[PDB]
This record gives structure tokens, C-alpha cells and sequence, in this order.
């Protein structure tokens, strides 16, 4: 078994984010880090849209990301520290649209290690030094310089090691062109390892250490070190030099401190709390991120707490000394991992989970009545504020993000033919269930259905410098109707066409000269009201034409090729030659004559002959055959297009062809994507050319910087369309349906899935599908959470206690505190308690989003497993079983017990009714229907259970599973068990002896997250550490059993090992496209979706193996990682080809593409076609 | 007294003499040179500027690690200059 | 011997176990999707989980013997 890995949807979770002038111009861009992907974004200051410019797979783990600029430069660099032992410096090249590696410096071994630097990265604010640091003793400093050609030079590292030391955070300090300084939060643990009493562990303080780099003497020295009051998280650089003092802000538990070396005293400010907070009073408050905004007049900071409250921090200063810290409540947004404040007044919020946000900073300065807290204010007792809806910010853009994906099911729950992806994702009150469909989403522009026989509609403007169109002309079978956009579009008279007979061609001939072609001829219309008409000789009638704003070719009966042209005079002149051939045309197309040239030469001619003929039309060799190529079937239309020149061949079936424009065909690609004739129409996507193919389903064909995409749309069949433009929306489509006249639009920048979302209450854990009604039964559960009833009674308690505060009892804030509940999706849920849980069972319709039934559980009960099944001793009734833990503590682990609930699932799968509740002595983590009964994993125990009248009846039990059952899967005869730390146990159920016997196990420890059965002998598994494996039983395996490694007697073999780089939580074998092949689809915690597909021949496997081998050397990973070593992170790779490395061939430069291709005995286009074939065989 | 230096390596490139030209510094193999050798600053200074890392004669070409030593990440230790005490 | 985490014939159970606990916490801090898993499991912000791990770094497995 040999597998090929493909990514269908990349990760969308953000870890780090930096901003700067990375292209060298005055506009600002953001560089975000996924887990293993680097990405450049640019928000538009005109519309507020965030566009993705570049995204690269780095094949490593990015751990720290900084931006810096040399003095006198206008371009920002990128410093990356990763899980390799290298520091890398990158530069964005706007003209090539790629990241160019400038420097690489190796300092240690690879991997996320304790003492090898790469976790912390600081840079001097003037850009002359950079510090890379590990969590332990090792720190390195590089000096950055510049030569006379203005290129960046790097020096050899300087060591600043210090044994038995832990680092919390490092930042560079802003000095005024003095010696560079670095600040560190450090802790010494030497004394704590020598005291058995445990008192040296306590009484141990953090220190704030300052490291000075002396560029004159070329060494790093410890200058200052001071013990702190309590332990603090990250540090903040205060802008110094000539704009501001030069110190640090220490963020801590419940406090924020300013500190500077010299004669400056320490200044502390306590963090304000929300008035009438519902969270556990024992919990403290920390800041989670920060954002600095420097202006040539002043500066301030933006810090956010764990509740999602952003405060605005300013600093009250003297000539050199700081006197006060002032805090003011700014706004409430979701908890972010990073915040970027952009010039032109934009705030970018990258959340830890879920969608990301871009805000417009609407209110500058602060003219408000809300109180401003200070460090000078005396308090014995803490500050209090009231959270409110957004006042300083306005929401401008929202970027979708599937992180974190927790459960997935691929199924056809609607009655389409293509399956949809049902994804339980999100955490807390921002969780949701999302339905993903392969296609694009058609935006509604306009609808007005008119009775008649619509056939075609053009959108032609009156001028060529016009951005406003002139008319739209929909032809009936008896007549036509031509309208204009007066913003109240209806009948129009002064157009000039007024066709009694239908209109089969409407073109902008001149600047304001229009060509109207109709079955009885052509009447050229002026800007003024004048018409020159050429009608039919006798009974020959045109059906097809080929227009262009310099030349117009027509087709009468018999293939009489008649070509016109309009020379700089601006009127008609027809050519002398009329070449006629055997049959009448069915298809032709004239390429849009570019402003560079005078006219178009190529004209593909498809006839009843079933052959494309290519013909010239320039005055030198106009209208004489050049090359003919037969067809597989009846063509309907073709079109020469770009985005370099291609043409497309539409058959009368739901299948397509393609041929690159040249005197000879050079490329070939056919996609079985219908039973209905393909209609090829002109449109404009991304402001450039694209072809809208139409069948029973309508597809959009567009390459994208060598990214060919044939993507369907989320609507049914149409019959004619073209581009659209108006004051309403200057870029769209005018599409026609049966008994309909529509205008549509497509506004999604190159995505593969469109999604709809339905909100939930808590973190979803697992859902099942009812087989009859196709309803979903979901369980949601959260830790540190209140139930609804506990929240209500806690709030009533707080009210009755605040009304008896022993004070005139004359003004009641309690009645105002009880009325309106602030929404938890915006302000967060009150996280209160350490062993407190909250769980819910929900019945949901997947077509709509409505909740059919909802069962709330008691306070400290936590659901972990769910199943829907039928019992043999009962009839055809359905039951729902829910496994629940009781008083679970996670660290140290402790649980009071467990329960199994049983419901009857009545009213056509819409209602749950309680039947009974069976106690168990441990957490039931897995429930699986099995042969008219049910298997339950109760902690370490595997049990069989039958349905009873008052509880569930234990029938069989095995007690030899190692640690903890996390999953159970059954194929008809056997049972597969997943252990939390051991990988897989095979069990057989003896039907007549009533015995569960272990007959096989594995030889590796695996932290299994999920498992999938591939056949009767093979299992696909996933891991907490990001690995996928396939395990198969040897053919010797004996099933009829009644240890050799302290285990089972027979072992299983590992036939596949792969490191993905992200934690997989869903595995499923399925077929994605209609008429395709089966693949293994997996899902990741960062929001990524991927497949593993098998090879069917040795030749494909060998070719792709050689491609991977040659691309491993000549196109190495960007951040210094070894590709083979990265995919062998925990186990060596076995029988997997990385198709994400292989598809990077299409993005190399032509010279290296030729060097790679000429070793495989092939050209780059053939390699590209071979790469596309295997992808389109399985996925999209 | 054949001991490696094992100090933090810098930007200086290691050199080999006419007798050691094809050799790997760590395992003394001659097959598949893969990674350019870096040496520390005290090994590259003054009279020590250009010298064989194996023996110490006048350098003529670049020193390399072999593919076998690169696979095992033996190029990630300190300066590989042979120093005698 | 100069590398932290190596052992010898006189290494005790406590030193071995605190070494593997300490580099486990560092590996959790390094890998982005393990921290995601923990922060979803215990319902906390990722900054809070990071700070908790750093605080646990000091004395994992309790104080030593005798
Ligand atoms: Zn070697
Ligand atoms: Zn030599
Ligand atoms: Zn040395």
C-alpha cells in the first residue's frame, strides 16, 4: 500500500501576526503564521477587505516571528525562529510574489528542545541586533549590518548562557542610539532542586534582567537584575529615545508595572474588574496580548484580558521620569492571540479560535464620560467598570476560520448527489455546526421574471471609457426587449435597436458604434440616430457570428465565411474573399484584440464536421486553412481566452476539453464534470478574463497564477450569461433561467468550500446521524462552566445579597442587574470553578438550522459519548445512549462516577423522552451498537449491555485492557479497542460462549485520538502528536483463541507512518466527487482538511517518488527544516508521498522547473498535467 | 590529544589542504560531501586564517561534512577543528 | 555530560522523571496544536495555559528525598 497526501483546505488558525512595510512602499501588510504555513495579507484602506497575497508551506513549526528595519531603509525584513536549529531572515519580493531567503544561521539540533534557542525572539528597535533564546540556559545575539550595496550582513553569534535559568519572555529595549539592550523575565531553579523540605521552591522570585551589547567591545554583559513582587507574563517595550521614556511594562497577575533602570521608581496599577462579575472570586486576571501605536505626537498601548476586554494604556511622564499609569476601558472583542494597530486607523484581531476580525478605529482621542483609572488614585478593594457594546470600533471585515475542528461527518444528508461535510467546530459560546459544500456561492443581484422565451443577454456600454453600461437586450422567440440602467430599469425607447425579430449579436463596434446582428442581417447603428443595414440575399439566414470591436465575422447557410473590418475612419469595409466549405458553422470565436495590436488573427471554427479549424484573418494571409483537428462529439461553443493564450472546447455532454492557443495543440486536459450541452460564455473574474461554462450545473473555469480551477456554483441550471456592471454593482453576471430573468454575482476570492453556520451553546464533542430522519444528535460539554439554572440562581443570590448591603435600601441597582444578560458570544461565558461542568444534548435538523429538542443535564455532569441504535429484544424503536462523568477533576485526575442515560427518540426522530439512568463506577467514554446490543467502555473495562425495563443489564466483560478505553469500533465479527496510551487491541466476541477474548495487539505506544476501519484486517489511526498510521493483521492471524512482550501472543504490523504536523481528530473513508475514487479524508485541529489516496500502478508511484526526491534537494523548506526529517518527527515515514511538496513544482522558476523536469525525462507541462491528473481523480 | 574544538561556530568557512582535500572531518569518509564546514573565530584569526581543519597545513579548498554525518546531524556540534593540547 | 537531561549509572528515579516532565512542558510550549488541545480540554485561554506550564516548570514531581 502506497499513499499520496493532498491538502484540500489549508489551516486557518493564527499563531503569530506582525505588520510592516514588507513590499517597500507606503502601504502596510500583515504577515501571519499558521502552524506550518506563512502568509502575507493586505487590508484595503478603501473597502476594508483583507486579501491574501501569498501563502507558503514551510514544513516546520514556527515558534517566533519578528519584523525589523535597518536605519535609512524603507523595507521591513522578517526574522523567523523555528523548530530547526537555524535562524532565518526573509524578504518579500513584490514583483516575483515570493519570499526570498536572505540569511541562514545554524546554531543547534532540530526539534522543539529545552535548551536549543528558537522559542523567544527579540530585536533591537533600531535594527542593529537580534536575540534568539530558548526556555533554558542558552541565548544568542547576532549583529546586523549593511554593506555599500545596501545588502544585509550578519555576524557570528555571541553567547549569553546562564545555567539553571528559565526564561518567560524577552524583548528589546528602546535606547537612543546607545548600546542595544534586551530585557528578560528569568527564574533560577538551582536552590529548589536541593531543598527536600520544599521551601526553596516557594520563596523563589522572578528577576528582571538587562543584557547590554557593547558594539565597541563586541560582547554581551549582564548589567542590571532586580527581583519582582510577583510572577509576571509577557513584557512590553516602551518607545524611548527622543519620543518617550525607555523602560518596560511588566504584565502580571492583577497588576501592571512600569520599570526602568536608573533613578526611576516602580509604578504599579491594578487591573480593573467588571462590576457584578459572575466568575469564581478566587480567580485572578492577566493580560493576554498587547498592541503599540506610536505617533509623532504621542503613543499609547492596547492590552486585552482573558475576558476579552481591551483597555487603553497611556503614560504620564516628566522630562525623563514617569509619574503615573492611566488605564481606560476601550472595548470588548473575542480573546485574541495577536493584535495589530495599523496606520490609516485599522485594528486587526486574530482570535485564538474561530473567525478573525478587522475593525475600523472610529473614535480617535477620548471625549467621553466613562472613568479613567490611575496609579495615583488611592485604594485600600479594586477598580470596577461596566462592559458595554462597541463604541470606539466598527466591524468592517470577518475572516472565516474552521479552527478548531472537533468532529466531522461526510454524508449526503440533503438530496443532492454530492456529499456535504458536516463539521462540529469551535469552543465555548462561539462554537457552531458548519455545513461545507464544494463550489462557489452565487450572490443575489437582481430578479425579475418576465413571461416569454429568453435566449441571450449582452451588457454593452455606450462608450469605451464608460464604466456605466448602455443596454441589456433579452430576445424572445417572437421579439426582444432592450433596457438601460436608470437605477429603475424598465422599458427603453431611445436605444436604437428595437428588434422585431430576435437579436443574436449585440456588440460595441466603435467607440459609440453598435453592431446589431439578427437572423435577417445586420444594422450598424451610430452614436447619432443613423443605421446602415445589410440584409440577407434571399433565404440565407445567419445564426452565429463572431464579434470584436475591430472586426466582425458572420456565418450564413453553408459556411460562407464573411469578414468585415472597421478602420480608423470608423465605418464598415468588407473583405474581398468569401471562403465557403461543406457545412454550416456551429461554433467560432474571435479573441479580444488587445490595445497593443491592431486586429485578431486566430479564429477557431467548429462545424457540423466535428472539427476545429484554425484560420488567419490579418490582411496578409486572411481566411485560408492552417490546421484542422476533429472532435469527439457535437460542439456547442468555443472561446479564445487568457487567465499566454488558450481555447476551450465545449461538447454537447457534461464534459469539457482544453487546448492552448498555438498553430498546434500543446496541452490537453479533459474533466468528466452532465448529460446536457455545455455553453461557453464570456465573463470577467478578478478584473481579468474567465469563461463561465454551463451544463446541468454551471461551472467557472479559471487558472490563478498557474492554479487551474474548475469550480461549480451553488445554483441550478442556466442557459445564457455574461458580465455585468452598474452603479448598483460594477462587476457581475446577467444570467437567464427557465421563466426567469436574473442578475447574479460571485464574490469569493478563490475558495474551495462554501459554508453555512449554525450556533451552539458549548464545545461540541460528538454527534450521530439518525438513519430515518437524517437528524443530528449532538452532545456539547464545557469545563469551568455553569448550567443555565445555576447561572440564574447565582445571579439571584448576588442580587439579594447586594440589596442588603446595609445602606440607603433607597436605590436599586439590583433590578437593573437582573434584566438584560450580556451576550456570551460577545462578552464570554463566566468561567467559574475548577471541577465545574456543563453539558447539553441537542437534536438538530441539518437542512435548516432549527433546534428540534434540547435536554439540559445537571450541574457537574459531563457528556463524553453518544450513540443511536436499536435493541433486538425490543421492536423497531430507536434509542439514544449518553455517557456522562460525575465530578471529574482533570489535574490531578479524579472522578466520582458515571451514568448512562437512555432516551426513546420518538415523533419521527424529533423528540427525546427519558427512560432510565444506569450508574457506572467510571467514565463511560465509548458506546457502540453491536449485534442487537451495545458495547460500553467503562474506564478500563469493556462491557456488553442489553436493554432492560429499569436499567441496562451487564452481559459480558473483559478486564485485560491496559489503561483506558477511548474508542470502540466493530466490524461484524471483531472489536477494535483504542487505548489512551497503547494503540490498538483486537477482541473477538464468542456468541455461544459469551466471552470477550483478546487475540492481537500492537508493539508501539500510541496516544490514539481517533480510529477508522479500512477493511476486515486494517485500521487507520491518528495521534495527539500529529501522526497518522495504518496497522494491519498478518495473514497468519488466528481469530479463534480460548504474551511474548508482556502483551498478547499475536502482534500486528505497521504498514504506514506519516507526520502531518497538526493533530487529527477525524478520519473517514469516502468518495468525494460523483464518479470518482475512494480516499481517506482527515480533519485537523487547526482547521485543515486533507486526503490520503492510494496508488494503483507502480509507474505512477515511481514517478511521484522521483519528483519528491528531486524536489527535496532543489527546493528546500523555507525555514531551514529537512523535509524527510520533518515527516519522520516521531516515527520514520513509511509508504507516503508528500503531495504538498510535489505541487510546489508549479511555483518554482522556469529555469529550476526545466532542471527538475529534464531529469525525469519530461517537460514541465507534462509534469503539471500528471500532477493535476491524480488530484482530479479523487478530490477537486 | 586528537580532540575537536566544539566552540560556537561562526561565519568562517573551514579549509582543507592538498592531502586532506576530499576527506570528511568527523568520520574521514570520502563519499558524498554534503555540508559546508563552519569554524569558530579563535580558529580563524591571524596566522590561523587559512589552515586545514584536519592537520593544520595551508588550506586549498573547502571542508565538507559527508551525507552520512549530515543525516545524523553531526554538523550541529561546535567547531570541528582538530586541536592538540 | 555537558548536555542537560543525560544520565549515568548513579541517576535516580526522581532526576529522570523531573527531566522528562520538564522537557514535556517545553515540548507543549513549542508545538502549536498540543497547546490547542489542552486549552480546549480545560477551557482556558492559551496564554493562561502557557503561564501555568511555565509556573509548573520550577518544581515538577514535588521536592526531592530526605
Ligand atoms: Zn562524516
Ligand atoms: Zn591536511
Ligand atoms: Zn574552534
Amino acid at each position: 500500500m502506497f499513499l499520496y497526501n493532498l491538502t484540500l483546505q489549508r489551516a486557518t488558525g493564527i499563531s503569530f501576526a506582525i505588520h510592516g512595510n514588507f513590499s517597500g512602499t507606503k502601504q502596510q501588510e500583515i504577515v501571519v503564521s499558521r502552524g506550518k504555513i506563512l502568509e502575507l495579507l493586505r487590508p484595503d484602506p478603501n473597502t476594508g477587505k483583507v486579501h491574501t497575497l501569498l501563502t507558503v508551506e514551510v514544513f516546520g513549526v514556527i515558534r517566533s516571528l519578528m519584523a525589523f528595519r535597518l536605519t535609512g531603509g524603507t523595507k521591513d525584513y522578517i526574522v523567523v525562529g523555528s523548530d530547526s536549529g537555524r535562524i532565518v531572515i526573509l524578504e518579500y519580493q513584490p514583483s516575483k510574489n515570493m519570499f526570498e531567503k536572505i540569511h541562514q544561521e545554524t546554531f543547534g539540533k532540530s526539534g522543539c528542545r529545552r535548551i536549543v534557542p528558537g522559542q523567544f525572539l527579540a530585536v533591537d528597535p533600531k535594527g542593529r541586533a537580534v536575540m534568539i533564546s530558548a526556555i533554558e540556559k542558552q541565548k544568542l545575539v547576532y549583529i546586523l549590518n549593511r554593506d555599500a550595496a545596501a545588502r544585509l550582513t550578519i555576524s557570528s553569534p555571541l553567547e549569553a548562557h546562564k545555567a539553571n535559568t528559565l526564561v518567560y519572555h524577552v524583548v528589546g529595549v528602546d535606547v537612543g542610539f546607545e548600546n542595544p539592550m534586551f530585557a528578560c523575565l528569568e527564574m533560577d531553579y538551582e536552590e529548589a532542586d536541593n531543598d527536600p523540605t520544599g521551601e526553596a521552591a516557594a520563596n523563589t522570585q522572578q528577576t528582571l534582567t538587562f543584557y547590554e551589547l557593547d558594539l565597541g567591545l563586541n560582547h554581551v554583559v549582564r548589567k542590571y537584575s532586580e527581583p519582582l513582587e510577583e510572577h509576571g507574563n509577557f513584557l512590553i517595550t516602551v518607545p524611548g529615545g527622543s519620543d518617550g521614556p525607555s523602560g518596560v511594562l511588566i504584565c502580571s497577575e492583577n497588576y501592571i508595572t512600569y520599570k526602568n533602570f536608573g533613578d526611576q521608581p516602580d509604578i504599579r496599577c491594578p487591573i480593573p474588574r467588571r462590576r457584578n462579575d459572575l466568575d469564581d472570586p478566587e480567580r485572578g486576571m492577566i493580560f493576554v496580548c498587547s498592541a503599540t501605536h506610536k505617533t509623532k505626537s504621542m503613543f499609547f498601548f492596547l492590552a486585552q484580558t482573558e475576558q476579552g476586554d481591551i483597555f487603553k494604556i497611556t503614560l504620564e511622564t516628566d522630562e525623563d521620569m514617569v509619574t503615573e499609569i492611566r488605564l481606560k476601558y476601550f472595548d470588548t472583542v473575542p480573546v485574541a492571540a495577536a493584535m495589530c494597530v495599523l496606520k490609516t486607523g485599522f485594528l486587526f484581531v486574530a482570535s485564538e479560535f474561530g473567525n478573525h476580525y478587522l475593525y475600523q478605529i472610529a473614535h480617535l482621542g477620548d471625549d467621553d464620560e466613562e472613568p479613567e483609572f490611575s496609579s495615583a488614585m488611592p485604594l485600600e478593594d479594586t477598580f470596577f467598570f461596566q462592559p458595554r457594546p462597541l463604541k470606539n470600533l466598527v466591524l468592517v471585515d470577518e475572516l472565516d476560520s474552521l479552527s478548531p475542528i472537533l468532529f466531522c461527518q461526510i454524508a449526503d444528508l440533503a438530496n443532492e448527489d454530492t456529499p456535504q461535510l458536516y463539521v462540529a467546530c469551535g469552543r465555548g459560546p462561539r462554537s457552531s455546526l458548519r455545513v461545507l459544500r464544494h463550489g462557489l456561492e452565487v450572490s443575489e443581484m437582481a430578479v425579475s421574471e418576465l413571461p416569454g422565451n429568453p435566449n441571450a443577454v449582452w451588457t454593452v456600454r455606450r462608450h469605451i471609457e464608460d464604466e456605466f453600461d448602455a443596454y441589456i437586450i433579452v430576445s424572445f422567440v417572437n421579439a426582444t426587449l432592450v433596457l438601460s440602467i436608470g437605477e429603475t430599469v424598465e422599458e427603453v425607447t431611445d436605444s436604437g435597436f428595437l428588434g422585431t425579430t430576435p437579436t443574436l449579436s449585440c456588440s460595441l463596434l466603435g467607440d459609440d458604434a453598435l453592431v446589431q446582428v439578427y437572423p435577417d442581417g445586420i444594422r450598424h447603428i451610430r452614436a447619432d440616430k443613423r443605421v446602415n443595414e445589410w440584409k440577407t440575399p434571399g433565404k440565407k439566414t445567419i445564426v452565429k457570428c463572431a464579434v470584436n470591436q475591430r472586426q466582425v465575422v458572420i456565418a450564413l447557410t453553408g459556411g460562407e465565411l464573411v469578414y468585415f473590418e472597421m478602420d480608423p475612419s470608423g465605418q464598415l469595409n468588407e473583405y474581398t474573399e468569401r471562403k465557403e466549405m461543406s457545412a454550416d458553422v456551429v461554433c467560432m470565436s474571435l479573441a479580444n484584440v488587445p490595445p497593443g495590436e491592431q486586429r485578431s488573427r486566430f479564429l477557431a471554427v467548429g462545424l457540423v464536421d466535428n472539427t476545429v479549424r484554425i484560420i488567419s484573418l490579418d490582411p496578409s494571409d486572411c481566411l485560408q486553412p492552417l490546421s484542422m483537428q476533429a472532435l469527439p462529439a457535437q460542439p456547442e461553443s468555443l472561446c479564445i481566452v487568457e487567465m499566454f493564450l488558450y481555447l476551450n472546447i465545449g461538447l454537447q455532454n457534461g464534459v469539457l476539453l482544453r487546448t492552448v492557443l498555438d498553430p498546434v495543440t500543446g496541452d490537453l486536459s479533459d474533466t468528466r464534470t452532465g448529460s446536457r450541452p455545455v455553453k461557453l460564455f464570456r465573463v470577467r473574474m478578478q478584473g481579468q478574463e474567465a469563461v463561465l461554462a454551463m451544463s446541468s450545473r454551471s461551472w467557472l473555469s479559471y487558472s490563478y497564477q498557474s492554479r487551474f480551477h474548475l469550480t461549480p456554483l451553488s445554483y441550478e441550471t442556466l442557459e445564457f450569461a455574461s458580465g455585468f456592471a452598474s452603479e448598483q454593482c460594477p462587476e457581475g453576471i446577467v444570467a437567464i433561467s427557465t421563466n426567469t430573468l436574473r442578475i447574479l454575482a460571485l464574490e469569493k476570492l478563490g475558495a474551495v468550500f462554501n459554508q453555512v453556520a449554525f450556533p451552539l451553546q458549548y464545545t461540541p464533542r460528538k454527534f450521530v446521524i439518525h438513519p430515518e430522519s437524517n437528524n443530528l444528535i449532538i452532545i456539547e460539554t464545557d469545563h469551568n462552566a455553569y448550567t443555565e439554572a445555576t447561572k440564574a440562581q447565582r445571579k439571584q443570590q448576588m442580587a439579594e445579597e447586594m440589596v442588603e448591603a446595609a445602606g440607603e435600601l433607597a436605590a436599586e441597582m439590583a433590578a437593573a442587574f437582573l434584566n438584560e444578560n450580556l451576550p456570551e458570544s460577545i462578552f464570554g461565558a463566566p468561567k467559574a470553578g475548577n471541577g465545574q461542568w456543563a453539558s447539553v444534548i441537542r437534536v438538530m435538523n441539518p437542512i435548516q438550522g432549527n433546534t428540534l429538542d434540547l435536554v439540559q443535564l445537571e450541574q457537574n455532569e459531563a457528556a463524553f459519548s453518544v450513540a443511536v441504535c436499536r435493541f433486538s429484544n425490543t421492536g423497531e424503536d430507536w434509542y439514544v445512549l449518553v455517557g456522562v462523568a460525575k465530578d471529574l477533576i482533570l489535574n490531578p485526575r479524579s472522578v466520582a462516577g458515571g451514568f448512562v442515560y437512555t432516551y426513546k427518540l420518538v415523533n419521527n426522530g424529533e423528540k427525546l423522552e427519558f427512560l432510565h439512568k444506569t450508574p457506572v463506577e467510571e467514565v463511560p467514554a465509548a458506546i457502540a451498537p453491536f449485534q442487537g446490543r451495545v458495547l460500553i467502555g467503562v474506564g478500563k473495562l469493556l462491557r456488553v449491555y442489553d436493554l432492560g425495563k429499569k436499567k441496562l443489564l451487564r452481559k459480558c466483560e473483559n478486564k485485560h485492557i491496559a489503561n483506558y478505553i477511548s474508542g470502540i469500533q466493530t466490524i461484524g465479527h471483531r472489536v477494535i479497542v483504542s487505548d489512551v496510551q497503547e494503540s490498538f487491541i483486537w477482541v473477538r466476541y464468542k456468541r455461544n460462549e459469551n466471552q470477550l477474548i483478546i487475540f492481537a495487539d500492537d508493539t508501539y505506544p500510541r496516544w490514539v485520538t481517533t480510529a477508522s476501519l479500512l477493511d476486515y484486517d486494517t485500521v487507520a489511526g491518528a495521534d495527539k502528536f500529529g501522526n497518522i498510521c495504518v496497522v494491519r493483521l498478518p495473514p497468519n492471524t488466528n481469530d479463534e483463541v480460548d504474551g511474548l512482550l508482556n502483551g498478547a501472543s499475536q502482534k500486528a504490523e505497521v504498514i504506514m507512518n506519516y507526520h502531518v504536523g497538526e493533530t487529527v481528530l477525524s478520519l473517514q473513508k469516502t468518495t468525494l466527487i460523483p464518479g470518482g475514487s475512494e480516499s481517506l479524508v482527515y480533519t485537523t485541529l487547526s482547521g485543515g482538511i486533507g486526503i490520503l489516496v492510494p496508488f494503483t500502478s507502480h509507474e505512477d508511484h515511481d514517478f511521484f517518488q522521483h519528483v519528491e526526491m528531486h524536489l527535496r534537494s532543489e527546493h528546500p523548506p523555507l525555514c531551514g527544516r529537512d523535509h524527510l526529517s520533518f515527516r519522520s518527527y516521531y516515527f520514520p515515514v513509511k509508504n507516503v508521498i508528500d503531495g504538498d511538496l510535489c505541487e510546489q513544482f508549479n511555483s518554482m522558476e522556469p529555469n529550476k522547473q526545466k532542471n527538475v523536469s529534464e531529469e525525469l525525462d519530461r517537460t514541465p507541462p507534462e509534469v503539471s498535467k500528471k500532477l493535476e491528473d491524480i488530484r482530479t481523480r479523487y478530490a477537486f | 590529544d586528537l580532540i575537536f574544538c566544539r566552540k560556537q561556530a561562526g561565519v568562517a568557512i573551514g579549509r582543507l589542504c592538498e592531502k586532506c582535500d576530499g576527506k570528511c572531518v568527523i568520520c574521514d569518509s570520502y563519499v558524498r560531501p554534503c555540508t559546508l564546514v563552519r569554524i569558530c573565530d579563535e580558529c580563524n584569526y591571524g596566522s590561523y586564517q587559512g589552515r586545514c581543519v584536519i592537520c593544520g597545513g595551508p588550506g586549498v579548498s573547502d571542508a565538507y561534512y559527508c551525507k552520512e554525518c549530515t543525516i545524523q546531524e553531526k554538523d550541529r556540534d561546535g567547531c570541528p577543528k582538530i586541536v592538540n593540547l | 555530560s555537558k548536555y542537560i537531561g543525560t544520565g549515568h549509572a548513579d541517576t535516580t528515579k526522581w532526576e529522570w522523571l523531573v527531566n522528562q516532565h520538564r522537557d514535556s512542558y517545553c515540548s507543549y510550549m513549542g508545538h502549536f496544536d498540543l497547546l490547542n488541545y489542552f486549552a480546549i480540554a480545560e477551557n482556558e485561554s492559551k496564554a493562561r495555559v502557557r503561564f501555568n506550564l511555565m509556573e509548573k516548570m520550577l518544581q515538577p514531581c514535588g521536592p526531592p528525598a530526605d
